[PDB]
This record gives C-alpha cells, structure tokens and sequence, in this order.
C-alpha cells in the first residue's frame, strides 16, 4: 500500500530523465545546425525547417513520457 | 610476430590449386604444421557460392550475403593467393605454368579444381538464365546479378501453368543430391492445384541424361525413384537438354540412347549446370576416362607422381561428390602431404564417407549417408517420409548452416570432428 | 581538352586523392582552370617561338 | 471574449465550448484520414510487413495506429503548459501588494491605517523589496509570453502542418495536358495583335 | 481526341481496387518469404495483398482479445483455481511464520527486519 | 605501381626551381582551413594554397634558394606514385619582400558582391605578409 | 576566403590570386610586377563590328563574376 | 507479493530510459541530416527519406519497450 | 505521509538531472557556434541568433521539469 | 523465494537497457549514412544495404536480451 | 519526520551533478574555441566574448540547482 504509492511517485520522477537527454539532444541538434549553416548558408531555409522539425519529434517523446508518468501515478 | 610469406617466388614446397576446398586445406595444413612450410594457392573464380544450402537459398531462408563468399576468405592471411588459372602442369619437372606464364616449382601438389561449369554445353542457356523474367532457371546465380535480383526464388512460385522440365546433365556433374528440388516443388505445386493458382493442364517431368540419379549409392537412388512414383512424377532417362530458344520458349532435347532429338514447349525450366573436363589435366596424363583425377581411393594419392594429390569433385572416387565428403578428405590430404614432406608413410585412409541432405518436402529432409561401398550409416534415409524429426533437422540445416561457412573459411570452426 | 561540364562530372568521382582542405565543390572548378590554362599557356609559347 | 460578457452568466462560455469543439474535431481528423485510406490504411502508416506471421504484424500495426494518435493527443500537453503559465501570472497580479500607503486621501481607517505595521524584511523598501517584486513580475510575464507564443505555434505546426506532411502528399504525374497545346495554337491566332504591341 | 491529350506518364502505376498491381510483393513485405507453408500460402492466395490482410486482422484482434478475456473471466478457474487456493493458504502460512520470528516492540511493529537473514 | 623514396617538383610559369628533387626532408604550407605538412609517404591528395608562405627543408643546401618563400597562389597535387608537385603563379624570397610598400594606389574597390570577397582576400594577404616577414 | 569567394560570387581562383596580390604588387620585386600583366584585344568578328581591349583583368573585364 | 508488485510498477518507470535515448538519437540523426544536407543539398530527397526511416526504427524500440512495460506490469 | 513526502522530495531532487544535461548541451551548442563562426564569419549575427534560440529550447525542458517537480511535490 | 522472484521481474526490466542503446546506436548509424550518402551518393544501394544489415545485427542483441529475460524469468 | 530530513540533505547533494556536467561542458566549449580560433584567428575577440557568454549560461543552471537545492533543503 504505502510502499507501492511511494514507488508510483518515484517512477514519476524517472520521467525527468528524457527531459535531460532532450536538452542535450537539443543543444547537439542546434550545434550541428550552426556548423551545417556555416557550411552552406544559401540553403538556410531547408536546414532550418528540418532543424525545428526534428526538435518537435524530440519533445514529443518527452511529452509522451509525462503521459506514462501520470498514468502509473494514477493508474 | 609471424610474417606473411612471399607470393612472388619461383617455387614452393606445397602448392594448392583451388580455394573452396584448397583453401580449407591450407588453413588446416598450416595449423597442423604451425607454418613450417610456404604454400601457394591459385584459383580461377573470385566468388564461391554455397551450393550446400542452394535450396534453402531458393526458399529465401538464407540471405544473399550468407550464400556468396569471396575465394580470398577461404585462404588464410599468411598464405599468398593469386586469381590465375594453371595453364599446364609438368609432373616430370615438378612445376606449374599459370595463365600469365610465370613458371612456379613445387614439392607437393594438391588439386581441387573440382568440376568446372560450362554453360556453352547448352546453347541459349546462360542468355536466358540471366534474363530477370524468362522462366529458364539453373542451379547457380550468374555474376551479373546484384543484390536486388531474386529470380532464383521464383522458379517454384511463378509456375502458374505450362510444361515444366527438370534437366539433369551427364555424369560427372556437381550437385547430385544437394540440388534436387523436385520434392519440395511437388508439395508447393500440390497446393496451387488445390485453390487454382496452378492450371490443371500442366506437365512436370524429370529429364535425366543419366540412367540413375545417384550412381554410387543404390539405396538412395532406389528411394528417390520409389518416392517419385508414389508422388506421381514422370521421368525420362537417357535424355539431356541440348538447346534453349529464349524467343519462342523451345527446348531441344536429345535421347543419347537413341540419338533422336525433339523440341518441346516449356514454361518453367530448371537444369543443373553441366560440367566439362579441362584439357590441361589430360595433356599431363592425369585424368582417367570421364576426366576425373586417377588417384587412390584410401590415401587420395595419385597413382603416378606420388608428390601429387587430389580431392573434392575432380577426384575419381566411387562416392557422392559432396561437401561433408570433402571434410574427411581435407584431413587425409594434409596428413599424407605432411608425411610425404617428411618421407614417412601414409597412415591416413579415407573410408568414402559422404553426407548430403535430401529435401523430401517444403520443411522436411533426410540425410543421404553412405561409405565407399554404398553402405549407409545410422543416418542413411532416416525420417524420410516427414515428421517432427525431419522438421527440426530441416531448420538446423537452413537456419544454422550458412552461418557456419564464415567460420570454415576463417578457421574458428573445423570439420565435424 | 574536354569542356567544363564533362570535366566536373568526371572529376567529382575523384576518391583516391583526398580533397578536404578545399571542398570538392571548389577544388573541381579550380583544378579545371589549371587543366585549361596549362595547355593554353604552353601552346602560346610554342607558337610564339615558332 | 469581451463582447460576450452580457450574453450569459459565464464570460468564458463560448471559450469553454470551443475548447471541447476544438478537441473533438481535431480528434476526428485522424479517424477520417484512416477511413480515406481504406482497408490498406495500416500500410499507409507503417508500410510493408517483415514477418509472415499476421499476429506478429498485428502487434506492430497496433503500435503504428496508437502512435498515429499520440502524435496528436500528446500536443495537448502544450495547451496545459499555456494554461498553467497563464494562471500563475493571474495569481501573482491578483495577489500583488496594494495598501493605503499607496492611496491618496484614504478613508479606510480600519484597514491597517491606525495600527503599528512593522516587517522583518530588508529596509529601504522601495529600493530593495518593491523593485524585486517587479523583477519577478517581469519574469512571470516574459516566461508566459515565451511559452504561449512558442507552444501555440508548435501546436498547429505539428497537429496540422507536419501531421499532414507525413501522411499526405501530391502527385507529380499528370493525366491530361491539353492547356499547354491550346495556348500555343491560341498564341498563333493572336500573332498579329501582338505585333501591334496591343 | 481525348487520348491525344492523355499523358502516358500516368502508366507508372496500374491501380485496381485501390491497389497498385506493379508492386514487387515477392521482394518486400509479408509475401516476400518463400518458405511459407500451406496455410500461409492459402491465406495470401485469398487476399492477394498484405495490406488487406493486416487491415482485416486489425479488427479481428479486438474481437478475439475481447472474447478470450471474457472466457478467462467466465471460465478460467478450471486451470488456475488451484494456484489461487495454494497462494491463499501460503500467504497465511508465511504470515503465521513471520509472527514467530520477528522483533515486535512494545507496539506491534516489525522495527528490526534486518536483525538476521531469516528475518529479512 | 610504385615510385622511389620521393620526388618534388616546384615549377613557376616563368621559371622552374626544382624539376625533380629528393634531398628535401619535409614541406609545410598553409591552406585555407589550416596548415599542412607534406613529406615522404604522404598519401595521395589535392590541395590549393592561397598566397601564403611555403617553407621546405633541405638536407643539403641548394644554391640560389633560401627554402623560405611567399607564393601568390598555386595548386598542389600528390599523385598516387608517392610524388608531389607544387605549381604556383609566382615565387620569391622573404628577403626581397620590400615591406611597407603596400597600398600604393590600389586601395579603391567596387561595392559589389564579388568586390567584397575580392577585398577580403587582398586584406588577408596584407595581414599574412606582415606576419610572414617575422 | 577562397572558397566562398567562388561560391557566393563567380570569382575564379586566378582572379582571386590577382586581387590578393593587387594590394602587394608594388611590394613584390619588379620581376613579379612585369609578370602580373594582362593586355590583349577581343573583337566580335565581322569586317569591323567590335574591338574590345582587355586591360583591367581584375574587375568584370577578363574574369567575369556573378557579384559584379 | 506486495513487493513484487512494487517492482513491477518500478520496472515500468525504467521503460522511460529508451525514451531518453530515443530523444538523443533523434537530435543526433537530425544534426547529421543538417550537415549531410549542407554538404550536398542536391540529394535532399534520399537524405530526408533515410532520416525518417531511421527515426522509425529508433521509435520502434521505444514503443516495443512500452509494450514490455505493461506486459511485466500485468504479467 | 512523511514517507510519501520523503520520496516526493527525493523525486524533487531528480529535477536537477536535466539541469545537469542542460549545461553540457549548452557548452556543446556554443562550441559548434564558435567553430561554425570561424568557417563563415560573414554571417555572425545569423549563427548568434540561432545559438541563443537553442539555449531557450533547452530551458523549455528545464522549467518543464521544475514545474513537474513542484507539482508532484505537492500533488 | 519471493525475494528472488522480485529480482526475476527486476532483471526483466533491465532488458530495456539495450533497447535504449539500440535506439541511440540506430540514429548514429543512420546519421553517418546520411553524411556518407551526400559524400558519394553513387553507391546508395550499397551503403543502404550495409545500413540495414548492421541494424539487423543490433536487433539480434535486442531479441537475445529479451530471450535471456524470459529465460531467467521462468528458469 | 527524521527520514524526510535525510532525503532532503541528500537531494542537496544531488545539486553537485550539474556542477559536474557544467565542468565537462566548459572543457568542451573551450576545446572548440581553441580549434575555432586557429581556423579563423581574425575574430579572436568575437569568439572569446561568445565563449565566455556560453560559460555564463552554464553557471545559470549551477545557480538554478544550488538555488533549488537550499530551498528544498529548507522548504
Ligand atoms: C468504444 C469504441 C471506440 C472505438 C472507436 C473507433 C471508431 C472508428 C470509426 C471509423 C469508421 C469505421 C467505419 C468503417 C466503415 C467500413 C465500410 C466498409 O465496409 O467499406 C469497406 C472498406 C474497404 O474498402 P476499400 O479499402 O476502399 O477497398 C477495398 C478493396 O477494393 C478490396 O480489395 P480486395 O478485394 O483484394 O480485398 C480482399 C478482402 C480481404 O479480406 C480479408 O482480409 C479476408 C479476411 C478473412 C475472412 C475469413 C476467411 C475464411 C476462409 C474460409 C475458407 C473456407 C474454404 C472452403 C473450401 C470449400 C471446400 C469444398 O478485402 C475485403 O474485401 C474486406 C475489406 C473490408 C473490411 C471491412 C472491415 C470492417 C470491420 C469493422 C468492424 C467493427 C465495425 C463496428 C461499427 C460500429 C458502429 C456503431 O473498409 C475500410 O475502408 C476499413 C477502414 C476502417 C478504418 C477505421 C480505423 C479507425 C480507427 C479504429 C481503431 C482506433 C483505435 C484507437 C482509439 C483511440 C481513441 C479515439
Ligand atoms: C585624509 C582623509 C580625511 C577624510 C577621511 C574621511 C573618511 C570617511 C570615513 C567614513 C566612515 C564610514 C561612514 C559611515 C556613515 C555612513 C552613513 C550612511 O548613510 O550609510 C548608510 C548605509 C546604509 O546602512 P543603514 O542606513 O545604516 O542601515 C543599516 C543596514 O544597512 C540595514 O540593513 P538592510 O539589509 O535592511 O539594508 C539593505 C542594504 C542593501 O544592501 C546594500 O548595502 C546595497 C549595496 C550593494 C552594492 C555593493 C557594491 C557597491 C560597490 C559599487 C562600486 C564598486 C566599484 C569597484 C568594483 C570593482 C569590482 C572588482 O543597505 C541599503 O539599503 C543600502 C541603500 C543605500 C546605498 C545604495 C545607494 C548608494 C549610492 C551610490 C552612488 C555612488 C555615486 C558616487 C557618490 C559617492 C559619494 C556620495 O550604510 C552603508 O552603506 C555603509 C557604507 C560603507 C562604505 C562602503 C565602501 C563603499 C566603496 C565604494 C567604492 C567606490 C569609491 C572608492 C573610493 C576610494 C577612496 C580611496
Ligand atoms: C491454453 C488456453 C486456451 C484458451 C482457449 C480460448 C478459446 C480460443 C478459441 C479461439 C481461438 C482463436 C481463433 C484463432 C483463429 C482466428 C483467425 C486467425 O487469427 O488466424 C489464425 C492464426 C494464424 O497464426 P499466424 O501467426 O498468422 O501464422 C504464422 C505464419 O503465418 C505461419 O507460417 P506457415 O504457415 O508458412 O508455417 C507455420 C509452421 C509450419 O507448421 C506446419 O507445417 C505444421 C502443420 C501441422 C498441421 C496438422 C494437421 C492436423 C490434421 C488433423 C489430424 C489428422 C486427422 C486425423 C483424424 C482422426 C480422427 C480422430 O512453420 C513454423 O515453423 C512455425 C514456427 C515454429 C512454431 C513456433 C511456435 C511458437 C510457440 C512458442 C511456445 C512453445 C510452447 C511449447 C510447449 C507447449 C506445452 C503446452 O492462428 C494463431 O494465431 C494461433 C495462435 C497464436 C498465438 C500465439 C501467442 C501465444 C504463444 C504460444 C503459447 C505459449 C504458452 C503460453 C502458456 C503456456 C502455459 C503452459
Ligand atoms: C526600473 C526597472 C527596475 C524595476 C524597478 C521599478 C519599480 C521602482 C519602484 C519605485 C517605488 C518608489 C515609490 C513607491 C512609494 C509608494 C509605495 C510605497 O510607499 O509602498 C507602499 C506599500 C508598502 O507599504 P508597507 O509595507 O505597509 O510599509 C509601511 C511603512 N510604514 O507597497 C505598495 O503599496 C505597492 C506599491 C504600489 C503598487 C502599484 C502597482 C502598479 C502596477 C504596475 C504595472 C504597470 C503596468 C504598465 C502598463
Ligand atoms: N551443386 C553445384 O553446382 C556445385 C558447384 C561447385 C561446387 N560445389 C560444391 O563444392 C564442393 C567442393 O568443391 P570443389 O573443391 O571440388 O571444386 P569447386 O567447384 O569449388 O572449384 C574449384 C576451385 O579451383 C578453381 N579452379 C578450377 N579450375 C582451376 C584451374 N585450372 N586453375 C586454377 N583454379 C581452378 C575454382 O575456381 C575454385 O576456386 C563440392 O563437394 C560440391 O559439393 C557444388
């Protein structure tokens, strides 16, 4: 009873792990964009759209995690 | 630590001719002598297809990467290699001439040239086998196909209708039992007739140039001819394919017994590539009759020119020319050759063991094991009518055999024993 | 001498000689001039001397 | 929503219904898209199978259909962030400090005017404490603008713009090109009028 | 003269019943494996396409899973009622053994479960 | 197939300095990205050297050459047969630099997209040459 | 830069070396100065259509560029 | 019993580890796509296609684990 | 009660994990901006803008966790 | 008894660790393929094949782990 | 009661994780700055400024963590 509830809240903390990797994966993504941009700035628009697009899919998993987080915490 | 020997020399103490079985012996001969000798190899083709899993390959149970292996892989790193065929052999001078012309000397010669395929025996055959749509199929894949071509897998599937022919060339040929896929096709083509995929007016007959399927094993040939009748298949002996017309799908056959040839419409044709004796082995006076090497049946040593040996398919041995049969011939040649370089006697005798699977169904097989005298072991023609036993043995050969030929060429895994 | 179009398409396949200091997109055009000017400069001298 | 303040007893009535409408019809957009694909709809999502077992693919195909909806439903967590951040600011502003010390001629004598009101905070109040209260105020509103302005775009740029870019396309092949050849013939009929420079 | 203005570049596909007939089903998909048996062959023979099969099995799964889950509710005790009676008494047998070997302070609380290995 | 220890060829459209030389031990130059060093067994590769310095070590002193030069721009190719060839527009020694004689009427430039890069290179050499003298 | 000068502008490598030396032509010895000289004539060839003299060699005269 | 139940819910939290690596693997893949795009923007199609195809396999493992999670949580 | 609070505050500590990864991703982001700037400094302002833009998406994850942290710490 | 059982289900959760690494390793491999494609796009089929091949070897370890999981879970 | 105080003082220790990541991120940033400087030393002042700027952002997380730390240690 009290033990399982303590584990449920504990797992809810684990969801903050992707939130960490998402930050690193984000900086890495824009780190490459600056290099890719300095390499060929004529095609900035294409790089830019693909840049933000990837970011969307990145935080998508992050949001997905929070779902599972509250699920086990309440289901 | 150890240094690679030189390939640009004038003579050696051991010389192998071949990479499929000639490379397995070298890699095994060195580990037996720890590299006290310098052995050279000279093969002809760069790629060695694994014909032992040819049928699992047609069922797409084995990827093209596990069915295609370069010849260099069979040979070890220390022993040099060169893709040049021997133009002639001089036993009296103990030397060998290559296609380029560089004379090379030797003290012990091992011949493993096997049976060289000759597509020119059948006019219009290679031209149709290469076509990605023509229903002419064969036993091996040409070298002009890439990884995206899978015509080999359509022989059984794309047989919607028409006259089918399974042609067997004149003995000696390669792929006696490891290429007979007329038992799996019958079962697959039995399902098509049940739901209408295969038209009811179709004809499949086995055109065998030879009088018998398995020459050196009567018990095996009796089971085949017995099972063909129970299934309902027709056979025509003494008839061999002669020509192939890719335009109108005409196949010219000829009955060698009567010399009467005929032309028959086909829509799905399969033929085991015919072999051809090489002249440089006859100019030296080594082959006997059919064109196989005249060597001993026990020690594999040549009758004359005791410093010359022979194994594999090119050897004239009253047994089935298989790969497992070669496994026991590798240990014998490296032994006798090891004793010849030391002047000792030949204590290694070959019993004639040959082991090849016979696929009796889509997912069932039975092993054809027999010694020199055609006598079979505990495995000879077991679980032949199918069952749970043959099913497991089939998966073990289809899903776990091609993964082993990488080790055989490397050296991590030796023969059965 | 082959033109620029044929030279660039043929030169972009260069793989044995690495070109990373200037990128291939630049080295292909620069080495084309060297290929053309060298022949032109050599011909003028031969003709002027003749 | 200002013009709807007298139309009912709830000022946010139309906004409370629209958020449900917005949710249901956005929830149906993926459903009708599968209905448009037909029975092959699973191939439009995941593509060709890998194993001969339909039961095995059945499990891989279910994940493909869930992900199809999670790409949508997961974007509603962005809306929660916009609301949570919007409430946090209304709480800080609604609870911001206001006293009689800021009033001109206050008559609220019972509201701490005639009492001893000391504190245990930093002195120089208008130089240290009160500016800090505005510093946090500037943070709450700048953080709110970034969240609502960024999450607002990410919502529609993903639920509609990207979602449809992945599962829909336009063909380049054409079935009829009779305009191209008529304009050429029609231009020869007007060759003389053009010669006059119209 | 509608065929005069018809563009043959639309022949890239052969669409019939919402399916392209120019699809290499022999090299890609569930139909590429040629080692399929009588049942798997007769299954594709009916539908001719993995897309229609997967689409139908999509709904058949919910039907079967909801059915077996019902049978496991109505029935099921025929094969698991023994494992529940065993765990029921076992959950009581081990509890009675704990009260025998466990440190209880002045209140009924096991405050020393790590006193020994047997207590843990 | 393969070539001897090495051979270097330094040529200029107006003069040939080394048709073929082996006594040299090492070569170093400055490319657009960074400085490189070409010596024996250097793999095959292409390089394009801007107007920077070129220093080459000699095991035995060669007459009329100092081993330290400033080129105006050239192409470099290292063939597969362990052979490198240096071809520059012009070559001279640092001792003949005659510094402080720059910007003597060619300062004017045209404000275009190409003139921007044109001046960019010209300025780079001025900054480079000043350091090359040191 | 030598790379972007050709990417964002149609400046050939030779023209780049010329513009590079343009600022130091006087610094280099007269030996190099006489070498850096381009003066010729180009005519569109009818009896007397056109006669163009190419002497600048640095601007869009001998090695045209997109930027100019 | 009650503890094994606590471990089950705990394992479900561990399933969020691929979610973290999947985010990083995404930013890394899109980071390379940017560079790979600047190096040769002519072949946007192939690069872009192979990108999402990789993203597919990446997230495939993600949802595979989620299934494994609920599986252990109820079996 | 306190025990459940003890694991709540324990989870609250986990929020410092993205705070850690966010620092590394930041260093990587500006690292690429520097090298990318050297190769093509003509577009400094462009790179600079995209640099700070990425650092914002980093804190987006960071603040998100802190929100999730304080929430579960009191809810 | 139940303690060992708790570790059994715990080890089962640990099998999701290669799943996370398999996801990251996938993006890295395809990220390189993207760059390798832009470099020399003439060998698409070759490079493309080697990519999927390597990936297949990854899932081999993945499935190996899962098999190992159920094995220790029931033996 | 006492147990909650224990997890609190422990979480306070967790703040040293960003302190560790911030160190590595600093080494990486200055690593690229050196290589970036050698590539184009003409803009040493620009790179140098942006370099320190990034580090300032690294310490932001540091201040965010230590701030959150003492708070959770007393709140
Ligand atoms: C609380 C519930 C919450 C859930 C809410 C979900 C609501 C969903 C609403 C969506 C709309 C649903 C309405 C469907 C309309 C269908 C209309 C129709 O019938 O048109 C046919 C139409 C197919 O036409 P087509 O694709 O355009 O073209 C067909 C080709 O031409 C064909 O080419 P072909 O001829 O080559 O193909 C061969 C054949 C191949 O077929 C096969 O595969 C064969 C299968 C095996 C058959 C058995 C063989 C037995 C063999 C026996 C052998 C005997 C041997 C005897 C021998 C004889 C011995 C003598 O294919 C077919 O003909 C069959 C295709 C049609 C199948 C239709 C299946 C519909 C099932 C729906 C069931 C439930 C309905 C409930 C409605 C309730 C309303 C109140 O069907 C569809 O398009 C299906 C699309 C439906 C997709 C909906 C997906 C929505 C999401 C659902 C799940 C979401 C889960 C996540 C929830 C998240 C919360 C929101
Ligand atoms: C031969 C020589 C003969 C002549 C010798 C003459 C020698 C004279 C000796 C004088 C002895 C001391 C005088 C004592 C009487 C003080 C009377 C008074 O009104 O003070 C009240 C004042 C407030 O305290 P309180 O009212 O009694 O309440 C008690 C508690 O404060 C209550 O606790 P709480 O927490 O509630 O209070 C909050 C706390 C809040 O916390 C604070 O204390 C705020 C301070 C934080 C900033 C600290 C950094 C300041 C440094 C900025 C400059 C740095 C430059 C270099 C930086 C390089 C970095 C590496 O305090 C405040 O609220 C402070 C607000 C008022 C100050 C802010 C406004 C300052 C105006 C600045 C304008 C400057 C323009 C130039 C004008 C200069 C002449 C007028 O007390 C003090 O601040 C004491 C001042 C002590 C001097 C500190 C040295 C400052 C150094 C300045 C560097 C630049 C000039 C260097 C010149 C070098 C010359 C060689
Ligand atoms: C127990 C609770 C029961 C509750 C019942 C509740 C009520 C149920 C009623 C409703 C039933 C559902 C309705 C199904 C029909 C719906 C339509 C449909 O879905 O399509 C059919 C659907 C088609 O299957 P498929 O996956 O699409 O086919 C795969 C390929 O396409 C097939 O490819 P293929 O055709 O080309 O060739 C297949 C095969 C080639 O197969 C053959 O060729 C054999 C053909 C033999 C035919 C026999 C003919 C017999 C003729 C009759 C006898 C002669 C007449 C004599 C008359 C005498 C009169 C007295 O080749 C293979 O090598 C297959 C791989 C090797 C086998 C792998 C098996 C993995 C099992 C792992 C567990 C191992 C357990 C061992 C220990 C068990 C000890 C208890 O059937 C199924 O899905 C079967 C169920 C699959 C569920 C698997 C999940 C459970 C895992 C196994 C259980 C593990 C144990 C768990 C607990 C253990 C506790 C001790
Ligand atoms: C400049 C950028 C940095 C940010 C700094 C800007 C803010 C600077 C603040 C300057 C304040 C100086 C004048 C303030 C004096 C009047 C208020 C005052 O005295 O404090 C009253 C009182 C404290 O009184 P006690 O704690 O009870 O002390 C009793 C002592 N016996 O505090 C207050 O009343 C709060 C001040 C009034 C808040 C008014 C809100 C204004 C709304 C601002 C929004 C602007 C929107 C722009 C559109
Ligand atoms: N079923 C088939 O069609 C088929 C075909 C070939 C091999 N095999 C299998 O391979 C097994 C062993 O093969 P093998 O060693 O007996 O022969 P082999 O078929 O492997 O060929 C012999 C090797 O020597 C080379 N060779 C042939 N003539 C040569 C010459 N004059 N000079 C230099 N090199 C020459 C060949 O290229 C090859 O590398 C056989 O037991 C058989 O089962 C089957």
């Amino acid at each position: 009873m009290l033990l399982v509830k303590a584990v449920k809240v504990l797992v809810m903390g684990g969801c903050m792990l992707p939130i960490a990797f998402g930050a690193l994966g984000t900086g890495v993504l824009f780190a490459g964009f600056n290099v890719a941009l300095s390499r060929n700035p004529e095609e900035t628009e294409s790089l830019f759209n693909n840049t933000l697009m990837g970011f969307a899919l990145i935080e998508t998993f992050i949001f997905m995690s929070i779902g599972l987080g509250f699920f086990v915490l309440f289901a | 630590k150890r240094k690679k020997t030189s390939g640009d020399l004038d003579n050696y103490d051991v010389l192998f001719v071949g990479a499929n079985l000639g490379g397995i012996c070298s890699n095994h001969f060195d580990k037996d002598t720890h590299g006290k000798y310098k052995c050279f190899v000279s093969f002809d083709q760069p790629i060695n297809q694994i014909y032992s899993v040819r049928i699992p390959y047609e069922q797409q149970r084995v990827r093209k990467s596990e069915y295609i292996h370069f010849s260099k892989k069979s040979i070890n790193q220390f022993t040099p290699s060169e893709m040049l065929a021997v133009k002639e052999i001089l036993p009296e001078q103990n030397a060998v001439v290559l296609s380029s012309g560089r004379r090379i000397g030797y003290n012990q010669l091992v011949l493993a040239t096997g049976l060289k395929h000759d597509f020119s025996q059948i006019k219009g055959f290679y031209e149709a086998l290469e076509h990605p749509e023509h229903p002419v199929y064969a036993n091996r894949d040409p070298e002009t196909w890439r990884s995206a071509q899978h015509k080999y897998s359509k022989y059984i599937s794309n047989f919607k209708s028409g006259d089918g022919y399974f042609c067997i060339p004149e003995y000696p040929y390669a792929g006696e039992v490891e290429c007979f896929n007329f038992f799996v096709s019958d079962e697959v083509w039995k399902w098509a007739q049940h739901h209408g995929a295969l038209s009811p007016k179709h004809t499949f007959t086995i055109v065998n140039a030879n009088e018998k399927f398995v020459h050196y094993c009567d018990s095996a040939d009796a089971f085949i001819k017995e099972r063909l009748e129970k299934r309902g298949i027709r056979v025509e002996y003494n008839t061999k394919l002669l020509e192939v017309h890719q335009d109108g799908q005409k196949a010219t056959f000829i009955n060698t017994k009567t010399g009467e040839k005929s032309v028959r419409d086909y829509n799905n044709l399969y033929s085991i590539v015919p072999s051809k004796r090489q002249e440089f082995l006859d100019k030296a006076g080594l082959t006997n009759g059919n064109g196989l090497l005249n060597v001993d049946h026990q020690t594999l040593q040549h009758k004359k020119y005791k410093n010359i040996f022979g194994l594999g398919d090119a050897a004239d041995l009253p047994t089935t020319k298989t790969f497992w049969a070669g496994w026991y011939q590798i240990a014998v040649v490296r032994n006798n050759v090891k004793r010849n370089l030391q002047g000792q006697t030949l204590n290694a005798h070959y019993d004639g063991f040959s082991k090849v699977p016979l696929f009796t169904g889509h997912q069932t097989l039975t092993y054809v094991a027999h010694s020199y005298g055609g006598v079979g072991n505990w495995q000879h023609l077991k679980h032949n009518n199918g069952g749970i036993l043959a099913w497991m043995r089939y998966r073990s050969w289809a899903k776990g055999m091609a993964k082993k030929f990488q080790d055989f060429y490397n050296g991590a895994r030796l023969g059965p024993p | 001498l082959l033109p620029r179009a044929q030279f660039l398409n043929l030169f972009k396949y260069v793989t044995r000689h690495e070109a990373v200091e200037p990128e291939l997109e630049y080295s292909k055009n620069y080495f084309f001039e060297l290929y053309m000017a060298s022949s032109v400069y050599n011909a003028l001298l031969n003709s002027s001397a003749s | 929503h200002g013009w709807t303040s007298m139309l009912s007893h709830a000022v946010l009535l139309l906004s409370c219904y629209s958020i449900i409408i917005m949710f249901l019809f956005i929830l149906g957009m993926p459903t009708l898209l599968l209905y448009d694909f037909g029975i092959f709809f699973l191939a439009y999502l995941k593509g060709a199978g890998k194993y001969i077992s339909s039961v095995a693919e059945m499990m891989f195909d279910y994940t493909a259909c869930l992900v199809f909806y999670i790409r949508i439903l997961a974007q509603w967590i962005r809306v929660v962030l916009m609301v949570v951040t919007f409430i946090s600011l209304s709480h800080y502003v609604s609870d911001f400090d206001i006293t009689n010390s800021a009033l001109i001629g206050s008559e609220n004598q019972s509201d701490s005017m005639n009492e001893l009101n000391t504190n245990f905070s930093m002195t120089y109040y208008i130089l240290t404490v009160l500016p800090g209260k505005f510093i946090y105020w500037i943070y709450e509103i700048l953080h709110t603008f970034f969240v609502v302005c960024s999450q607002f775009v990410a919502f529609f740029a993903i639920v509609f713009w990207l979602f449809l870019f992945l599962y829909t396309f336009f063909i380049i092949e054409k079935h009829e090109d009779f305009f191209s050849k008529k304009r050429e013939e029609r231009k020869k009929k007007l060759k003389e009028l053009w010669n006059l420079k119209n | 003269m509608w065929y005069k203005y018809f563009s043959k570049q639309s022949w890239n596909l052969r669409v019939w019943r919402k399916a392209n007939l120019k699809y290499n089903q022999d090299d890609f998909g569930m139909t590429q494996p040629k080692y399929i048996a009588r049942f798997g062959d007769f299954r594709f023979r009916l539908v001719r396409t993995e897309g229609a099969l997967r689409g139908c099995m999509f709904f058949v799964g919910f039907g079967c899973f909801s059915i077996i889950n019902y049978l496991y509710g109505r029935y099921g005790y025929i094969i698991n009622e023994s494992s529940q009676k065993r765990a029921a008494q076992d959950l009581l047998d081990n509890d009675m053994a704990a009260d025998k070997i466990l440190f209880k302070n002045r209140v009924g609380a096991p405050t020393r479960p790590l006193r020994s290995l047997d207590d843990m | 197939t393969k070539k001897q220890k090495m051979e270097v060829t330094l040529r200029t459209p107006y003069k040939e300095y080394l048709a073929n030389f082996d006594g040299f031990s090492r070569i170093t130059a400055k490319t657009n990205e960074a400085s490189l060093v070409i010596q024996n067994k250097t793999p095959a590769s292409l390089y394009v050297l801007p107007p920077g310095p070129l220093k080459i070590r000699f095991t035995s002193e060669v007459k009329n050459v100092s081993g330290d030069f400033l080129h105006t721009g050239g192409w470099v190719i290292v063939h597969a047969d362990n052979t490198c060839e240096i071809n520059v527009m012009d070559l001279f020694d640092r001792k003949e630099v005659r510094a402080d004689q720059f910007e003597k009427g060619n300062i004017q430039d045209l404000d275009t997209l190409a003139g921007k890069y044109a001046a960019k290179s010209r300025k780079s050499t001025v900054r480079l040459f000043t350091k090359a003298t040191t | 830069c030598i790379e972007f000068a050709f990417k964002k502008a149609g400046i050939p490598i030779v023209r780049n070396f010329l513009h590079s030396t343009e600022g130091v032509i006087y610094g280099l010895p007269q030996r190099v100065q006489r070498n850096l000289a381009i003066n010729y004539t180009v005519k569109q060839y009818k009896e007397g259509k056109a006669v163009s003299a190419k002497t600048i060699k640095t601007l869009q005269e001998a090695f045209p560029s997109k930027g100019d």
